[PDB]
């Protein structure tokens, strides 16, 4: 995983944890596509970044993916992010990967859904923001390879990851 | 978008 290539086009926008049920996974979010400001305004912080909780889910249907693609082709309305397990060290990375695979990856793929995280915009306090956590499904990698081949070449090895779509409305 | 399962 070489960030030195990909960060030149799309650098990290957030670093913290994801949390659903009671299972957390420390992940760092690389920018992929869309409006980077969307991530800065959606992804909350205080110490570094409180765990993004999964409060909803989008069943990824072929029909849904069409609708998603429609708002994905308009970079401004959505933000595309790549969440990778951020470990302190190699061992820590393994543990985060392990937790992430079992808690988020397996769950999201089992549901065939999008982990929907509602965040409020700082000062606005309106949770009208949807971060869609899509599993490492073909759909995800296909768009990722088209949108960010630079970072894609790094995630091909760390396939156990999430594709997070920040959607306005 | 349903309602998943977090901590509230």
């Amino acid at each position: 995983v070489d960030m030195v290539q990909l960060l030149k086009k799309y650098p990290i926008v957030w670093q913290g944890l994801l949390a659903l049920k009671n299972d957390t996974a420390a992940v760092q979010l690389h920018f992929v596509s869309g409006n980077n400001v969307l991530a800065h305004r959606s992804l909350p912080l205080s110490e570094g970044g409180p765990p993004l909780r999964i409060a909803q889910r989008m069943r990824l249907e072929a029909t849904q993916l069409e609708g998603v693609a429609r708002r994905m082709t308009v970079e401004t309305d959505y933000c595309l992010l790549l969440a990778l397990p951020c470990g302190r060290d190699q061992e820590d990375v393994v543990s985060q990967t392990e937790s992430l695979k079992a808690a988020f990856i397996t769950y999201l793929q089992a549901k065939q859904a999008a982990g929907i995280i509602n965040v409020p915009n700082p000062g606005s306090n309106q949770p009208a923001y949807v971060l869609q956590i899509f599993p490492p499904c073909e759909f995800s990698e296909s768009h990722l390879s088209r949108l960010a081949p630079d970072l894609l070449a790094s995630i091909s090895n760390i396939s156990p990851h999430l594709m997070i779509v920040i959607a306005s409305v | 978008y349903e309602t998943l399962s977090d901590s509230e």
